C-alpha cells in the first residue's frame, strides 16, 4: 500500500551519469542499479542509490545477473558512512521494458518484502514525462482467469528539501522559469498543458486502434474503464446558459471599469506632470 | 537594487566607544562586552578622531 | 589552565573545572605519566 | 536481545537535541514570538501539525 | 614551471553530494573526498565525491582511513569508472572559508603524495538563500618568501570571482595558501532534466480554483483599493507649490500615488484574464 | 522656543544598584548638549523625600 | 478521597517572610495550578493567621497582611469565574474575620 | 442507448420494455439505485428518471468502431483550436 | 532581473530572525541597534521600512549573519500581555443585574457611550468624563456590574487586581504601571479596570520606613 | 562491528551537566554547567529508571 513515491533528485541525476560512465562502451540500452530509499508512511522516499552490473541478451531475454556480492558490500558501506538509509529497490531505463523485469524484482524481494522499481527516462525527455515507478502485486488475474504476474502502478513526484534546493536554484541560472507567473507565463501553461492534452489522448488514439483493428488480445478491464469516462463529460445546457454568462459578466466588470479606467488616469496624470515640466525647463532656459 | 542586496549580504561593523586614546595610527577601543583593542585606522579618516 | 576535581582508578576519566566555561571530563595527553596529575593541581588544557 | 539494545544505541546517537523557550506572544498564523532561557528573543514558525 | 591563474572545474552530482553531506551532519563537520582527474597543467576537474565514516577526532588524517579508501575505491573500478583521487572536502558551519591548523596539516599529507590535491571548504548554514559558500585553497610554499607568492602570469581572470575576503585573510590567505577559481561543467540533458522535473505542472495548466475563493478575492483587492484611490485623490487635488520637486522627495513612503496604484490594478488583470479565458476553453475543448 | 525635558521622577529607580543612578548624570549631559534647555520635575513627593 | 482530584493542602503560616511582593505570589500560583487541573480542592487550615481585619496603622507588618489578603480575597471571587474548584477554609479561632472574607 | 443527449427517460418507455405496470417503475428504479449500478434521479412532477450512469460492461468490437469515431471528433476539436490560440497570442506568448 | 531583485529582497526576511531593540540612527539607511544577546552594533537598515517607526526605540527584527535590520516590530506586541478575549470574557450579560437603576445608567454614561455616540459630547463640547470609582459594603454587586461592562464593549480589556504590581525588587513595582498604560495607549480606545485600590491608596504624611 | 561503532563515537571530552527534572512523553531536561538549558527527547547511553535530578 504506496501513496506516491518522492524522487530525490541526485538519485536519477545519478542514474544519467552511471549511464554516460557506461556510455563509452555503450551497447547495453539499459542500466540496472539499487535504489536506496527511507520508508516513512504509505508515502514513500527516496535520496540515495548505487548502480551494479548487470547483463541481459536479446535472444531468450531470461539470463540476466544482478550481482549479490557487489550489492551486499556497498550497501554495507553506505550503511556505515550513513545508517539513516536503507534499501527499498532499483531503477532501470529504456521505458520499452523488457519483460525480465518479474525475475529481477522476485529475486531482491528478499531484501525489501515491499520492494518497488522507478523506470527513468534519459533519452525521452520532452513531453511530459518525468518517471514512472510500478508496484508489484500478484492476483491470479481475475475471477476466471489463469495466473499471471501483472505490475502495478503507484504515483510518482519529484521532491524537494533544503539544501538541494540551493544547489538546484544555483544551478539554474538562465531562464529558471522564474516565479509567480505573469500573463505571458500563464499562458504557455494552457498551451502546454494543452499540448499534451492530445498527446495523452494521441496514445489512447492508437492503443483502441490497434485493438479493435484486430492484432493484439483484448483486455476487458481497460474497455469500460474507458466506457466510464464518454458518460461523464459535461453537456450544455440552458442551466449551463445562464449561469456562465451571470459569472464571466462578473468577473468581466472587475475588469472593466476598475482596471482600464484607473490605469487610464494614472497615465493621464503622467501626461500633465511631463507637460508642465518640459516646457517650464523649456520656457527657462533662458 | 543590485547594489541593496550586496550591501545587505555583508557582516556588519562593532560598536566600541572612545572617550580618549594614544596617537601614532593606533588607537585603543573597549567595545560593549569585552576588553579593550589595540587597533588600526582605516585610511579615509584621521587620528583626531578623539 | 584549570584545576582538577578527582580521578579515577586504572584509567584517567578527570574531572576538571575552567569554571569561567563549564566542568569537562577530560582526558591526559600522551606527553605525561599519570602519577603527577593529583587532585586540585594547576594543568595545562588543550583549546580543542 | 543484546542486538536489540545494540540498535536501539544507532536509533539513539542521531539525534540532536534542542533548545528550550517559552512562547511571549502570537503575531500572525505563523509568526511568534518566544525567547530562550538565558538567550533572545525570536520569531519562529510551527513544523506542520503542532 | 610554476602556478598561474588554474580553474577548478566540478561536476553537478559532486555538488549536490557536498551541501547535502554537509546538511546531514550540521554541527558535526562532515568530512569527505573527492574524485576526479588531473586533466592538464592549469586545469581540473572533479567528476566523484564519496563521504567518509566519521570518527571521534574530526577533520585530521586520522579521519582518512585508508581500508575504507582502498575497498571503496575498488569497487568504484568496475562499476561506473576508476580514476585518481584530487583532494578532499570537510564542512565548517560556524564561518565561511578558511584552513585551519589541523586542515593544514592534513593538506601537506595530500599534497605530498599527490600533485596538487586542492581542499575545498563549505558551509552548509550560511549556503541557504541562493548563493553557496564553497571556496577552494591550495598551499603556497615559504622556499618563494624572496618572491612572488601567487605565481600568477598572463590572464586577466584573477580580479574576478572573489576579491579576497576580510573574514579569510585574517587567516592564511595570502601567505600560506591561495584561493583558486571554481567554475561548473554544466551541460545539456542534465539542465533540462533538472529545470523540467523539478518545476512542473501539466494538467494543473487549466484547472480553475473555481470560483467560490477566485470570486471572493475580486472583493478582496478592491475594498481597499476604493480607499487608496481616495488617498490618490488627496494628493493630487493638494498640488501646492512646495517646492514640489522638493515635496515629492520627502514625502517618499512606498505609498500611495503610483506604488500603491495601480500594481493592484496589474494583480486584478492577471487573475480574471487567466480565469475566464481557462473557462472559455473548456467549453471550447470538451464537447 | 527652547529644548525641553520632561522627567516624571520615579523612572530613574529602574531595578540595580548603580543603573539607576548613572542615567541622572547621564540626564544633564544630555541637557548641556542642547545648552539651552529646560528640565522638569513631576511629584517630588517621590525621590527626594528624606 | 471520594472521587478525588489534585488536593491541595496550605499551611496558611509558611506562605509569609520578609519580602514584600511573595505572599501574593504565591496565591496567584497556587489558583494557577486549580485552574490548570479542572477538578481542584483548596484547603487552607488556620485562615485567622492572614484572614485577620483592616484597620488604620500596623504601619510595618500590618500593610503586607492586608494586600496578601486581597489578593485572596479577590481571586477566589474575582473576575475571572473560579470554576470547578472548591475550597475548604478551616481555623479554630474566627470572630475576628473580613466581612468581606 | 441513448449516449446520455437526452437520457431524461420517460417512465412509460420502462413500463414499455420492461412490461411492468406504472406504479411499479418507482421501486424498481429506486432498487437499482440501492444496488448502486445506476446514479440517477426522479422526477414526479413530469415523471420522467434523469440518468448519471457508473456501471460499465462490454461493448463488443463492431461498437469499438463508434467509439473510435467519437475519440476523433474529440481528437480533431482539441488540435484545431488550440492552433487558434498559438496563432492568436503568438506575438506575447514567447 | 527585477522581478529577480524583488524576489530576493523579499526572502531575505522569512527566516528565524533574531530580535533587538532599536537605539539609534545615524543617517540615510543606516543606523546603531541593539541586540537581545548584549553586544550592542552597527549595521545597515533596509530601504523598506518606513522611517517614521524607529523614534527613539522599537524592537526591530535582525538577521543572524549580516545582522542588518530587517523589520520592525508591531508596538508593545507583549510588554504585560493583558488582552481578554473571547474565553476568556464575561460569561454575564446586561440585564442580568437587577435594580441598579441610576447606577447602570451612570457607568454607561462614562464607559460604554462615548464609544459609539462620541458626536453627542462634540456637539455640547463636553469632555466626557475620563476616571470612575465605586465604593460599597462588600457584595452589592461591583465586580458583577464590571463584568457587565466587559461584555457589551468592544474595546481592549484590561483587568487588574490592585496587588500585583507592588513586588520584589526596587522600582519594579512602577514599571509595572508603566508598562499597562503604554498598552492601553498603543491599543484602541480602551478601558483599565483595577481592581481594589485600598492597597495603593492611603494618603501617607512621611514614612519613616 | 556495531560494538565498534559506538566505541568511536563515544569519546572524550565530556560536557558536564545535571539533570534538573525527568519526564516520558524517558525526556529530559537538562542544564549545562555552560549555563544552558537544553532538552533531548532520547536520552542515550544509560536507563531513564537508573536516573534521578
Ligand atoms: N443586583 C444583583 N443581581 C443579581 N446578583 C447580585 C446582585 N447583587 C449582588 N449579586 C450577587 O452577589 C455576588 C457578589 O457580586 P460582586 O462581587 O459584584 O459584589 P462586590 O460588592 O463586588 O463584592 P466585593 O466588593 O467584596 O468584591 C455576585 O456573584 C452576584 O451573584
Ligand atoms: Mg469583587
Ligand atoms: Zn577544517
Amino acid at each position: 500500500a504506496v501513496q506516491k513515491v518522492v524522487v530525490h533528485p541526485l538519485v536519477l541525476l545519478s542514474v544519467v551519469d552511471h549511464f554516460n560512465r557506461i556510455g563509452k562502451v555503450g551497447n547495453q540500452k539499459r542500466v540496472v542499479g539499487v535504489l536506496l530509499g527511507s520508508w516513512q508512511k504509505k508515502v514513500l522516499d527516496v535520496s540515495n542509490s548505487f548502480a551494479v552490473p548487470f547483463d541481459e541478451d536479446d535472444k531468450d531475454d531470461s539470463v540476466w545477473f544482478l550481482d549479490h556480492d557487489y550489492l551486499e558490500n556497498m550497501y554495507g558501506m553506505f550503511k556505515k558512512v550513513n545508517a539513516r538509509e536503507r534499501i527499498v529497490g532499483w531503477y532501470h531505463t529504456g521505458p520499452k521494458l523488457h519483460k525480465n523485469d518479474i525475475a529481477i524484482n522476485e529475486l531482491m524481494k528478499r531484501y525489501c518484502p515491499n520492494s518497488v522499481l522507478v523506470i527513468i527516462d534519459v533519452k525521452p525527455k520532452d513531453l511530459g514525462l518525468p518517471t514512472e515507478a510500478y508496484i508489484s502485486v500478484e492476483e491470479v488475474h481475475d475471477d476466471g482467469t489463469p495466473t499471471s504476474k501483472t505490475f502495478e502502478h503507484v504515483t510518482s513526484e519529484i521532491g524537494a528539501e533544503e539544501a538541494e534546493e540551493v544547489g538546484v536554484e544555483h544551478l539554474l541560472r538562465d531562464i529558471k522559469d522564474t516565479t509567480v507567473g505573469t500573463l505571458s507565463q500563464r499562458i504557455t501553461n494552457q498551451v502546454h498543458g494543452l499540448k499534451g492534452l492530445n498527446s495523452k489522448l494521441l496514445d489512447i488514439r492508437s492503443y483502441l486502434e490497434k485493438v479493435a483493428t484486430g492484432k493484439l488480445p483484448i483486455n476487458h478491464q481497460i474497455i469500460y474503464q474507458l466506457q466510464d469516462v464518454f458518460n461523464l463529460l459535461p453537456d450544455v445546457s440552458l442551466q449551463e446558459f445562464v449561469k456562465a454568462f451571470y459569472l464571466k459578466t462578473n468577473d468581466q466588470m472587475v475588469v472593466v471599469y476598475l482596471a482600464s479606467l484607473i490605469r487610464s488616469v494614472v497615465a493621464l496624470h503622467n501626461l500633465i506632470n511631463n507637460k508642465i515640466a518640459n516646457r517650464d525647463a523649456e520656457k527657462k532656459e533662458g | 537594487l543590485r547594489e541593496e542586496l550586496q550591501l545587505l549580504q555583508e557582516q556588519g561593523s562593532y560598536v566600541g566607544e572612545v572617550v580618549r586614546a594614544m596617537d601614532k595610527k593606533k588607537v585603543l577601543v573597549k567595545v560593549h562586552p569585552e576588553g579593550k583593542f589595540v587597533v588600526d585606522v582605516d585610511k579615509n579618516i584621521d587620528i583626531n578622531d578623539v | 589552565c584549570t584545576k582538577i576535581i578527582n580521578a579515577d582508578s586504572e584509567d584517567p576519566k578527570y574531572i576538571i573545572n575552567v569554571k569561567q566555561f563549564a566542568k569537562f571530563v577530560v582526558d591526559l595527553s600522551d606527553q605525561v605519566a599519570p602519577t603527577d596529575i593529583e587532585e586540585g593541581m594547576r594543568v595545562g588544557v588543550d583549546r580543542n | 536481545k543484546q542486538y536489540e539494545k545494540s540498535e536501539n544505541d544507532l536509533k539513539a546517537l542521531q539525534s540532536v537535541g534542542q533548545i528550550v523557550g517559552e512562547v511571549l506572544k502570537q503575531l500572525t498564523e505563523e509568526k511568534f514570538i518566544v525567547k530562550a532561557t538565558n538567550g533572545p528573543r525570536y520569531v519562529v514558525g510551527c513544523r506542520r501539525q503542532l | 614551471a610554476v602556478d598561474t591563474a588554474e580553474q577548478v572545474y566540478i561536476s553537478s552530482l559532486a555538488l549536490l553530494k557536498m551541501l547535502k553531506h554537509g546538511r546531514a551532519g550540521v554541527p558535526m563537520e562532515v568530512m569527505g573526498l573527492m574524485l576526479g582527474e588531473f586533466v592538464d597543467d592549469y586545469t581540473v576537474r572533479v567528476i566523484d565525491v564519496f563521504a567518509m565514516p566519521q570518527s571521534g577526532t574530526g577533520v585530521s588524517v586520522e579521519a582518512v582511513d585508508p581500508v575504507f579508501q582502498a575497498k571503496m575505491l575498488d569497487m568504484l573500478k568496475q562499476t561506473g569508472r576508476p580514476e585518481m583521487v584530487v583532494g578532499w572536502y570537510h564542512s565548517h558551519p560556524g564561518f565561511g572559508c578558511w584552513l585551519s591548523g589541523v586542515d593544514i596539516n592534513t593538506q601537506q599529507s595530500f599534497e605530498a603524495l599527490s600533485e596538487r590535491a586542492v581542499a575545498v571548504v563549505v558551509d552548509p548554514i550560511q549556503s541557504v538563500k541562493g548563493k553557496v559558500v564553497i571556496d577552494a585553497f591550495r598551499l603556497i610554499n615559504a622556499n618563494m618568501m624572496v618572491l612572488g607568492h601567487e605565481p600568477r602570469q598572463t590572464t586577466s581572470n584573477l580580479g574576478h570571482l572573489n576579491k579576497p575576503s576580510i573574514q579569510a585573510l585574517i587567516h592564511g590567505l595570502n601567505r600560506h595558501y591561495y584561493s583558486i577559481t571554481i567554475n561548473y561543467r554544466k551541460n545539456e540533458l542534465e539542465q533540462k532534466m533538472l529545470l523540467n522535473l523539478h518545476k512542473k505542472s501539466w494538467m494543473e495548466g487549466l484547472t480553475l480554483q473555481d470560483y467560490s475563493e477566485h470570486c471572493k478575492h475580486n472583493e478582496s483587492v478592491v475594498k481597499e483599493m476604493l480607499e487608496l484611490a481616495k488617498n490618490y485623490n488627496k494628493a493630487v487635488e493638494e498640488e501646492d507649490k512646495m517646492t514640489p520637486e522638493q515635496l515629492a522627495i520627502k514625502n517618499v513612503g512606498k505609498q500611495d500615488p503610483k506604488r500603491h496604484l495601480e500594481e493592484h490594478v496589474d494583480v486584478l488583470m492577471t487573475s480574471n484574464i487567466v480565469q475566464c479565458l481557462a473557462a472559455m476553453l473548456d467549453t471550447v475543448v470538451f464537447k | 522656543d527652547c529644548t525641553f525635558i520632561r522627567v516624571s521622577g520615579s523612572e530613574l529607580v529602574q531595578k540595580f544598584i548603580g543603573e539607576g543612578a548613572r542615567m541622572v548624570r547621564e540626564l544633564f549631559v544630555m541637557a548641556r548638549e542642547h545648552a539651552p534647555s529646560i528640565i522638569f520635575m513631576d511629584e517630588i513627593d517621590s525621590i527626594g523625600s528624606s | 478521597s471520594q472521587l478525588d482530584c489534585n488536593f491541595l493542602k496550605v499551611v496558611s503560616s509558611s506562605i509569609v517572610d520578609k519580602y514584600i511582593g511573595e505572599s501574593a505570589r504565591l496565591i496567584r500560583e497556587m489558583f494557577n495550578y486549580a485552574r490548570d487541573h479542572q477538578p481542584c480542592i483548596i484547603f487552607m487550615d488556620e485562615i485567622d493567621a492572614i484572614g485577620g481585619r483592616r484597620f488604620s496603622e500596623g504601619t510595618s507588618a500590618d500593610r503586607e497582611i492586608q494586600r496578601t489578603l486581597m489578593e485572596l480575597l479577590n481571586q477566589m471571587d474575582g473576575f475571572d469565574t473560579l470554576h470547578r474548584v472548591k475550597m475548604i477554609m478551616a481555623t479554630n479561632r474566627p470572630d475576628t474575620l473580613d466581612p468581606a472574607l | 442507448t441513448r449516449p446520455a443527449n437526452h437520457r431524461q427517460l420517460t417512465f412509460e418507455e420502462i413500463a414499455k420494455s420492461a412490461k411492468i405496470t406504472v406504479n411499479e417503475v418507482e421501486l424498481l428504479v429506486m432498487k437499482a439505485l440501492s444496488v448502486g449500478l445506476v446514479k440517477g434521479s426522479i422526477d414526479e412532477v413530469d415523471k420522467r428518471v434523469h440518468m448519471t450512469w457508473v456501471q460499465p460492461r462490454v461493448l463488443d468490437l463492431q461498437q469499438i468502431k463508434g467509439m473510435k469515431d467519437r475519440l476523433e471528433f474529440w481528437c480533431t476539436d482539441v488540435k484545431s483550436m488550440e492552433m487558434l490560440v498559438e496563432h492568436q497570442a503568438h506575438d506575447i506568448l514567447t | 532581473e527585477f522581478l529577480h531583485a524583488q524576489e530576493e529582497v523579499k526572502r531575505i526576511q522569512s527566516i528565524p530572525l533574531v530580535i533587538g531593540q532599536f537605539l539609534e540612527a545615524v543617517d540615510q539607511n543606516t543606523a546603531i541597534v541593539g541586540s537581545t544577546t548584549g553586544s550592542n552594533y552597527y549595521v545597515r537598515i533596509l530601504s523598506t521600512i518606513d522611517r517614521e517607526l524607529l523614534k527613539p526605540n522599537a524592537s526591530v527584527a535582525l538577521h543572524k549573519h549580516s545582522n542588518a535590520l530587517v523589520d520592525v516590530l508591531p508596538p508593545e506586541a507583549d510588554s504585560s500581555i493583558m488582552m481578554l478575549t473571547s474565553d476568556q470574557k464575561p460569561d454575564v450579560m446586561y440585564a442580568d443585574i437587577g435594580g441598579m437603576d441610576i447606577q447602570k445608567q451612570e457607568v454607561r454614561e462614562a464607559v460604554e457611550l462615548p464609544l459609539t455616540h462620541f458626536e453627542l459630547y462634540k456637539q455640547i463640547g463636553i469632555d466626557p468624563p475620563r476616571g470612575v470609582l465605586m465604593y460599597g459594603p462588600p457584595g452589592c454587586g461591583k465586580t458583577m456590574l464590571a463584568k457587565a461592562v466587559a461584555h457589551h464593549t468592544t474595546a481592549a480589556f484590561i483587568r487588574v487586581v490592585g496587588s500585583e504590581f507592588v513586588q520584589k525588587y526596587l522600582g519594579e513595582g512602577p514599571r509595572m504601571v508603566r508598562d499597562v498604560f503604554r498598552l492601553a495607549k498603543e491599543n484602541a480606545p480602551a478601558i483599565i479596570f483595577i481592581d481594589e485600590i485600598d492597597a495603593i491608596a492611603t494618603k501617607r504624611f512621611d514614612a519613616q520606613t | 562491528e556495531n560494538s565498534e561503532k559506538i566505541k568511536v563515537n563515544k569519546t572524550l571530552p565530556y560536557l558536564v551537566s545535571n539533570v534538573i527534572e525527568l519526564l516520558d512523553v524517558k525526556c529530559a531536561v537538562i542544564k549545562t554547567s555552560t549555563r544552558q538549558t537544553y532538552f533531548l527527547p532520547v536520552i542515550g547511553l544509560v536507563d531513564a529508571e537508573k536516573l534521578k535530578p
